[PDB]
C-alpha cells in the first residue's frame, strides 16, 4: 500500500524518465503497451481493474517536440493519454519565462492531476522529481512546482535529482544565470537532492564501459540503475529494509545541508566482467573511488558526514560489516570528528535487472551509495565565480528584466549561496 | 594413570609421528576410524596411556601437531591412519621459518607458540598423572630446531618436576642436505642441553646403512626410516603399558642411566633386525638376542661404541623367558669385555623384561645405551660450525632478526665446555 | 549404558544432516555457474549483431 | 527425538526387581563371571555406536574433450604465418599426456579462522599425586 | 595459500613468458580458452568463482608489435584485457630513453595493476621478473620496476631470469652501455639474479637436440622447462619440498654476491633417448657438466659457494646420496674452504611434461641445478673491457645525454663493477 509519485519536468528530465520507465518495465514484467503476460508493482503502477497498468508519472514540457515523441512512440498506449501536458511556446533558457510569464497558465493542470493522483494513492511516501537545472522551464517550472506543493500538502518527502553543469562542458551561455536561481527556491522546498554533473558520466562510460563515443541515452541509463537500487528496498524482499523516510534521518545533519551526490558499482562491460569475481569486498572499496564518483567533485578535499550504502544480490551481512570496518580504518578517508558511526546499510535479495541492448554487464552484487561531504562546497564556488564575472558587466540581464523580473532577485540568490558556502566552511571545522 | 602425552613439530617430526602412532594402533587392535578390533584383554587395560575417551566410545591420541606451514598437516592428515587425530590439536603457521633457528625461535614461533602451549596446558591438565612428555624434532630443521627448543625450555619452567624426552634427529658429515646444518644444529644443542630431561640422538646415515646392510633391501625409504624409529620408541615404554618380570618406567630408566646431570646423551638400537630370506635359519634366543643387541652395526648414530666406553646401558626385552640366562648373558658380556666398559661402576647394565611380544615375533629387544663415544659428533658438528663461522658466511641472516654473536659464541663455548667434560671420564681412573 | 548408547546415537544422526546441508551449499555454488555459462556468453554475442 | 531421553529422575523410587528369587546365582560363579562382566561394560558403546603407498589421481582433461580455438585474425595463405604464433598450433594427443598425477589438496587447511587462547577459568582440580583418597 | 606474481617486461621476456605460460597452462590441464572440461594451479592461476582462470601475470612494453601478437592468438581469452599494458612510441635501444623520458608515463599504471594483483594473493611467496639487458625497455623498466617495488613491498623476494649478451655473438652494438647501467641497479635490489645468456643455449641445442637450425622458439622452452622444474615443488607433493624463500636463506653466502648460473639435465632428442638408461646415477653428472651451463662461463676456473639442485620424477633419496658423495670425492671439482657441505637437495613426484610440437623427449626424470660459484666474475670482466673500449672515445654518448641523463651516471656505474669484481677477488681466496 506504499506508493510514490515521479514527476518529470523539462527535456532532461523525460528522457532520464523515459529510460527509467523503460527499466521499470522490464523489472517488473509489464508489456509496453501495459499487459501483464500470463503485488510488488503497486510501489510504480496501479491497477485499470482487468489487465494493464498505468504509472504514476506525469509529464511536463512547454516545447511539443519530446511529449509529441512519446505519444507516438513505442510507449503510446502505456501512459496516461491526459497526464502528458504540452505547452505551446518554449521558455527558451529563460528562467523568468518559466516563472513568471508562461508557467502560471500551465502550473494549474499538473497541481490538479496531481492531486488526482494523490487521491489514488492510500500510502503516499513521498515524491521524486527529475529536472534539468542548467535551463529555462527546468529551473522555471521546477521550483514553482515544489513552492506550490510545499504549501499543498506539507510533511510529504520530496526527493530531487537534478542535473547541475559540469564545470568546463556545457551547451548554454546563460546557465550560470539561472543555475543559481533555482537552487535559491529548491533549498527550502527539497528534502533530498543528488548532484548528477553530466562530465563525470562521460568519464565513467569511458573508463569502465569502453565506449569512445558515448550519447545521452548512455548517461540516462546509469541514472535510470541508481534510481532502481534506491528504490528497490520498497518493492522487493530483503533482510534489511529500507524506507524513503528512512534516509533524511540518517543523511541530514541539519535543515540546511542535504545536498548529496551519489556513485554506483560495479560498472563494466561484458566483455571484461568474467574475467574476474567481483566479491562484494571490492565492489564496496570501488564504490568509494573518487574517480568512479558520479559528480565532478573530489571528495578527498573535504570531510564525510554520513555514507549510505544499499547493497542488492546475495550479499551475506557478516562480509558487509567486514569490509566496512576496512574503509574505516583506511587513511585517505576522513569523517567528521562529530560523527563516530556513519554508515546506515541495506541488504535486498533481487539481483540487478539488465536491459536488452545496453551495455552494462549483469553481475551478482551491487551497490549504490549516498554520501553527504563538505567537499561538494566545491561545486558551489566554482559556479558562483562565472556568475560574479557575467553580473560584473550585466550581460543577458535585460532578456531576465523584460519577462517580469525584478532586477533585485538576482542580488538575492547571490547572497544566499554566500549563506551556503559559509555553513558548509563553519560546520566542516573540528569543535 | 601415569599417562605421557606426544608433541611432535617439523615435517621430520610430524613423519616420525606418523608411523610410531600407526605402529601403536597396530599394537592396541585399534582401526583408522578409531573403534577396538583386538583380541586379548591386556590390550584395552591400559589404553588410557595414550588414548582418550571421547564421545560413541571411540578413542583419540592426545597429540600436539606444531609447524609453520600447513602442506605437513594437509598431507598427515589425509595420509593413513589420520583420522584418528583432533582438529583442535593442529595448531601451525602460515609463512614457514625457512631453515632459519632466528625465525623460528624469535620472529614466528615467538608469537604462534601461546595456541600450541595452550593446547598443551589442556591436555596435561585433562590427565589424570601426568607421567611425563616425549618430543620428536629434528635438529638440522628451521621450525623444528627452534620451536622445539623453546617450547622445551617453557615446558620445562612450567612443570619442573616431569620427565621430558626428546627423539632428535642429528646431521651428519657424510648425508647432508641443508647448507645451515651446523649453525642450528649447536644453537639447538647449546639449549637442549640445558632443559632436556633425556635426549636420544638419531642418524639418517646410519638408518640407511642398517637398512643396507641388516636387512639388505634394495630401495630404502624415509617411511621404512620411520618405521625402525617408531619400533624404537615403542620399546621404551612398553613395559609401562604391558605387565612383565620387571618392569621399569621412564623415570627408574633416567635414574639408573644418567649418573651425572649434563651428561644424558644416549644411543639406541633394536633387534632383532633379519633380511628376509634368513629368517628361518637363524635361532631366536637370549644369546643371538644380545649379539645383535651389543653388535656395533645395529646402532641407530654414526659413533662407534668401541672407540669409546661405556658408562651405562639397559636392554629391555620383550617376550616370555627366564631371568636367570639374561642375567648370565648380561654378567659374561661384561664380565669379558671390561675394557670397553668403565671400572669405578662395576655392574652397570640394566635389564627389564615385559611378558607381550610383538605381533609377528617371539622375542625383541630394545637396547639404550650411555657410552663416552658420542663426542664423536659433537666434534664433527662444532669444526663444521667453526670453519663456517670464522668468515662469517650465511650469518645476516641470524644478526638482522634481534641474533648478535655473542649467542654463537656463548653456544660454540658451551658445546666444547660438553665436550670437554664428557672426555674427561673417558681417561679418568679410580 | 544400554540408554546411554541409545542417546549418542542421536548426535550420529545430528552430524548425518549437518553435512548434507554442506551438500546443499555446493548445489547453490551450481547456481552461478548455471548462470554464467550459458547466458554470460549470449551476451557477448549481442555486440556481435 | 528420542524415547529414552525422556526418562526423569524420581521415577528411581521403587520399581520391581529384575532378579527373579527361583534362579538366585551362586556366589562362586558371581565371582567366577567378571570378566565378561568387565569386558562387557568396556566396550559395549565401542561396538555399537562407535561403528601404505602414494597413489595418483586421474588427469582432469580427457582426449576427447580438448576443444582448440579457432583464431580470432583471418589469415590467407601459409606465407603469412609467423613463427610468433607456432605455440599452441597442435593439439595434445594419447601420447604426450601426463601418465600420473600428484597435486596437492589444501581442502582441510582452507579452514581454521585462527588458533585459540583460552579466555577462560581455570576449572583444573587436583586429582592428588598419591593414591588418590586423600584428595578434595 | 600460496601464489607468485609473474611480471614479463621488454619482447624478450614477453616471448619467454609465452612459452612458459602454454607450457604451465599443459601441465595443469587448464584450454587456452581458460575452461576446464585437487587445487594445484593457486600457485600460478586464481579461480574466478564460475569457470574460468586467469594468470597472475602482466605484460609491460613500449611498442604495440609483441602485444598485439598475444591479443590475437590462440592464448587471447586466458589473460585479463587490462593487464597486458602497452605504450605507443618504442625505447629504440637506449637506456635512458626507458629510465627518464617516457618510462616515467607507465610505471604508474604498471604499479596499480600490481598492487590489484597482489590484493587477491593471500600468501605472496614473491616476485618473477623476465627481462633482456641489451635493449631499452628491458634495461629502463626493469630498473625503475624494482626500484619501485623495493620500496612498495619490501621482504618480499624478488627473483631475476635476465638473459646477459654472450661473449661476441650479440644483435646489436651499444648494448655493452646499457648493460653496466642494469647491473648498478639490479645488485641492490634483487635477491636472485640468473644468467641465462644466448650462446650457451645455442650450443646445448646443437650439441644434443640434433637441431642444426635453432630459432628463438627452441630456447624460450628451455627456460620454461626450468622455471617449471624450479616451482614445481610449490604445487606438487614430494618427500622433500622447497619454497621460494628457501633459495635466498641457501644460495646467498653474502648479501652482494647473489650471482648464479644454472644447468639441467637430461636434454635429449627422441630419437636416441632410448639408448641409454637415464639413470639418476649419470644425469646428476651431466648436471655438474662444465660445458653444460647454461650461460657461457667455465667453473673449472674457480670455486663454489654453494649448489642447489632439484629432482623431480621417480628418484630415491638414498640414489642421490650417493651421487653428492661420488662427487665430493671427485678432485677436479673443488668447493670453497668454509664450506664443508654445499649441497641443498630437492625430491618431487610429479616427472617433466612435454609439449607436443617440442624438441625435448618424455623422460621419467630430471635435475634442474643452481650453483653459486666465483668463476661469474668472467662476464663482469669482459663486458667492462668492452665498456673501456667503447667509452674511450665518448661513443654514442650524447644519445644518452639528450635524453636526461648526466654525463657522469657512467662512472659511478663503473665503480661498481670495479667494487663487484673485488669483493669476488676477495671472498674467492681461502682463509
Ligand atoms: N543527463 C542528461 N542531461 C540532459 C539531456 N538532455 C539535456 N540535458 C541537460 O539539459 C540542459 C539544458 O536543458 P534543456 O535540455 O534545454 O531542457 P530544459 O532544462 O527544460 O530547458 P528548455 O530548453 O527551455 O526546455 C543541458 O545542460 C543538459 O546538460 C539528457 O538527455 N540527459
Ligand atoms: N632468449 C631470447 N633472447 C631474446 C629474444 N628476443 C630478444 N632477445 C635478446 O634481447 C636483446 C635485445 O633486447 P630486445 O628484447 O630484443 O629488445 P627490447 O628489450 O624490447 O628493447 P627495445 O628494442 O628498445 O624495445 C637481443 O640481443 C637478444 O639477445 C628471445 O626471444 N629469446
Ligand atoms: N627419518 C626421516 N628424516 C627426514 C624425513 N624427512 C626429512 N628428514 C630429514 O630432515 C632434514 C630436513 O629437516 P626439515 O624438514 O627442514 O625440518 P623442519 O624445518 O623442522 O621442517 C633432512 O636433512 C632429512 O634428512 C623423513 O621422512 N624421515
Ligand atoms: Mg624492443
Amino acid at each position: 500500500m506504499r506508493e510514490v509519485i515521479s514527476i518529470h519536468v523539462g527535456q532532461g528530465g523525460i528522457q532520464v524518465g523515459n529510460a527509467c520507465w523503460e527499466l521499470f518495465c522490464l523489472e517488473h514484467g509489464i508489456q509496453p503497451d501495459g499487459q501483464m503476460p500470463s503485488d510488488a508493482f503497486n510501489t510504480f503502477f496501479s491497477e485499470t481493474g482487468a489487465g494493464k497498468h498505468v504509472p504514476r508519472a506525469v509529464f511536463l514540457d512547454l516545447e511539443p517536440t519530446v511529449i509529441d515523441e512519446v505519444r507516438t512512440g513505442t510507449y503510446r498506449q502505456l501512459f496516461h493519454p491526459e497526464q502528458l501536458i504540452s505547452g505551446k511556446e518554449d521558455a527558451a533558457n529563460n528562467f523568468a519565462r518559466g516563472h513568471y510569464t508562461i508557467g502560471k497558465e500551465i502550473v494549474d493542470l499538473c497541481l490538479d492531476r496531481i492531486r488526482k493522483l494523490a487521491d489514488n494513492c492510500t500510502g503516499l511516501q513521498g515524491f521524486l522529481v527529475f529536472n534539468s537545472v542548467g535551463g529555462g522551464t527546468g529551473s522555471g517550472l521546477g521550483s514553482l512546482l515544489l513552492e506550490r506543493l510545499s504549501v499543498d500538502y506539507g510533511k510529504k518527502s520530496k526527493l530531487g535529482f537534478t542535473i547541475y553543469p559540469s564545470p568546463q562542458v556545457s551547451t548554454a551561455v546563460v546557465e550560470p544565470y539561472n543555475s543559481i536561481l533555482s537552487t535559491h527556491s529548491l533549498l527550502e522546498h527539497t528534502d533530498v537532492a543528488v548532484m548528477l554533473d553530466n562530465e563525470a558520466i562521460y568519464d565513467i562510460c569511458r573508463r569502465n564501459l569502453d565506449i569512445e563515443r558515448p550519447t545521452y541515452t548512455n548517461l540516462n541509463r546509469l541514472i535510470a540503475q541508481v534510481i532502481s537500487s534506491l528504490t528497490a528496498s520498497l518493492r522487493f524482499d530483503g533482510a534489511l529494509n529500507v524506507d524513503i523516510t528512512e534516509f533524511q534521518t540518517n543523511l541530514v545533519p541539519y535543515p540546511r545541508i542535504h545536498f548529496m551526490l551519489s556513485s554506483y558499482a560495479p560498472i563494466i562491460s561484458a566483455e571484461k566482467a568474467y574475467h574476474e569475481q567481483l566479491s562484494v569486498a571490492e565492489i564496496t572499496n570501488s564504490a568509494f573511488e573518487p574517480a568512479n564518483m558520479m559528480a565532478k567533485c573530489d571528495p578527498r578535499h573535504g570531510k564525510y558526514m554520513a555514507c549510505s550504502m544499499m547493497y542488492r544480490g546475495d550479499v551475506v551481512p557478516k562480509d558487509v560489516n567486514a569490509s566496512i570496518a576496512t574503509i574505516k580504518t583506511k587513511r585517505t578517508i576522513q569523517f567528521v570528528d562529530w560523527c563516530p558511526t556513519g554508515f546506515k546499510v541495506g541488504i535486498n535479495y533481487q539481483p540487478p535487472t539488465v536491459v536488452p541492448g545496453g551495455d552494462l554487464a549483469k553481475v551478482m552484487r551491487a551497490v549504490c551509495m549516498i554520501s553527504n561531504s563538505t567537499a561538494i562546497a566545491e561545486v558551489f564556488s566554482r559556479l558562483d565565480h562565472k556568475f560574479d564575472l557575467m553580473y560584473a558587466k550585466r550581460a543577458f540581464v535585460h532578456w531576465y528584466v523584460g519577462e517580469g523580473m525584478e532586477e533585485g532577485e538576482f542580488s538575492e540568490a547571490r547572497e544566499d549561496l554566500a549563506a551556503l558556502e559559509k555553513d558548509y566552511e563553519e560546520v566542516g571545522i573540528e569543535t | 594413570m601415569r599417562e605421557i602425552v606426544h608433541i611432535q613439530g617439523g615435517q621430520c617430526g610430524n613423519q616420525i609421528g606418523a608411523k610410531f602412532w600407526e605402529v601403536i594402533s597396530d599394537e592396541h587392535g585399534i582401526d583408522p576410524t578409531g573403534t577396538y578390533h583386538g583380541d586379548s584383554d591386556l590390550q584395552l587395560e591400559r589404553i588410557n596411556v595414550y588414548y582418550n575417551e571421547a564421545t560413541g566410545g571411540r578413542y583419540v591420541p592426545r597429540a600436539i601437531l606444531m609447524d609453520l606451514e600447513p602442506g605437513t598437516m594437509d598431507s598427515v592428515r589425509a595420509g593413513p591412519f589420520g583420522q584418528l587425530f583432533r582438529p583442535d590439536n593442529f595448531v601451525f603457521g602460515q609463512t614457514g621459518a625457512g631453515n632459519n633457528w632466528a625465525k623460528g625461535h624469535y620472529t614466528e614461533g615467538a608469537e604462534l607458540i601461546d595456541s600450541v602451549l595452550d593446547v598443551v596446558r589442556k591436555e596435561a591438565e585433562g590427565c589424570d598423572c601426568l607421567q611425563g612428555f616425549q618430543i620428536t624434532h629434528s635438529l638440522g630443521g628451521g621450525t623444528g630446531s627452534g620451536m622445539g627448543t623453546l617450547l622445551i625450555s617453557k615446558v620445562r619452567e612450567e612443570y619442573p618436576d616431569r620427565i621430558m624426552e626428546t627423539f632428535s634427529v642429528v646431521p651428519s658429515p657424510k648425508v647432508s642436505d641443508t647448507v645451515v646444518e651446523p649453525y642450528n644444529a649447536t644453537l639447538s644443542v647449546h639449549q637442549l642441553v640445558e632443559n632436556a630431561d633425556e635426549c636420544m640422538v638419531i642418524d639418517n646415515e646410519a638408518l640407511y646403512d642398517i637398512c643396507f646392510r641388516t636387512l639388505k633391501l634394495t630401495t630404502p625409504t624415509y617411511g621404512d626410516l620411520n618405521h625402525l624409529v617408531s619400533a624404537a620408541m615403542s620399546g621404551v615404554t612398553c613395559c609401562l603399558r604391558f605387565p612383565g618380570q620387571l618392569n621399569s618406567d621412564l623415570r627408574k630408566l633416567a635414574v639408573n642411566l644418567i649418573p651425572f646431570p649434563r651428561l644424558h646423551f644416549f644411543m639406541i638400537g633394536f633387534a632383532p633386525l633379519t633380511s628376509r630370506g634368513s629368517q628361518q635359519y637363524r635361532a631366536l634366543t637370549v644369546p643371538e638376542l644380545t649379539q645383535q643387541m651389543f653388535d656395533a652395526k645395529n646402532m641407530m648414530c654414526a659413533a662407534d661404541p668401541r672407540h669409546g666406553r661405556y658408562l651405562t646401558a639397559s636392554a629391555l626385552f620383550r617376550g616370555r623367558m627366564s631371568t636367570k640366562e639374561v642375567d648370565e648373558q648380561m654378567l659374561n658380556v661384561q664380565n669379558k669385555n671390561s675394557s670397553y666398559f668403565v671400572e669405578w661402576i662395576p655392574n652397570n647394565i640394566k635389564s627389564s623384561i615385559c611378558d607381550i611380544p610383538p605381533k609377528g615375533l617371539k622375542m625383541a629387544v630394545t637396547f639404550v645405551g650411555n657410552s663416552t663415544a658420542i663426542q664423536e659428533m659433537f666434534k664433527r658438528v662444532a669444526e663444521q660450525f667453526t670453519a663456517m663461522f670464522r668468515r662469517k658466511a650465511f650469518l645476516h641472516w641470524y644478526t638482522g632478526e634481534g641474533m648478535d654473536e655473542m649467542e654463537f659464541t656463548e653456544a660454540e663455548s658451551n658445546m666444547n665446555d660438553l665436550v670437554s667434560e664428557y672426555q674427561q671420564y673417558q681417561d679418568a681412573t679410580a | 549404558q544400554t540408554k546411554k548408547v541409545e542417546a549418542e546415537l542421536e548426535e550420529n544422526i545430528l552430524r548425518k544432516c549437518e553435512e548434507e546441508k554442506r551438500y546443499e551449499a555446493e548445489k547453490e555454488r551450481i547456481l552461478n555457474e548455471q548462470r554464467m555459462q550459458g547466458r554470460f556468453v549470449l551476451q557477448q554475442q549481442m555486440l556481435e549483431k | 527425538g528420542c524415547k529414552a531421553m525422556y526418562q526423569t529422575t524420581n521415577n528411581d523410587y521403587g520399581q520391581p526387581f529384575l532378579q527373579d528369587n527361583k534362579t538366585v546365582p551362586t556366589y562362586n560363579e558371581l565371582v567366577e563371571a567378571q570378566t565378561e562382566v568387565t569386558r562387557a561394560e568396556k566396550q559395549l558403546k565401542n561396538k555399537t555406536v562407535a561403528t601404505n603407498v602414494i597413489v595418483p589421481k586421474k588427469f582432469p582433461l580427457k582426449e576427447d574433450s580438448y576443444k582448440a580455438p579457432e583464431p580470432g585474425l583471418k589469415i590467407g595463405n601459409p606465407l603469412y604465418m609467423t613463427a610468433n604464433r607456432e605455440y599452441g598450433m597442435l593439439k595434445p594427443t594419447a601420447f604426450e599426456i601426463p601418465n600420473r598425477f600428484y597435486p596437492k589438496d589444501n581442502t582441510y587447511s582452507k579452514s581454521f579462522p585462527g588458533m585459540h587462547k583460552f579466555d577462560g577459568l581455570n576449572t583444573n582440580i587436583t586429582f592428588s599425586k598419591v593414591h588418590r583418597a586423600l584428595d578434595e
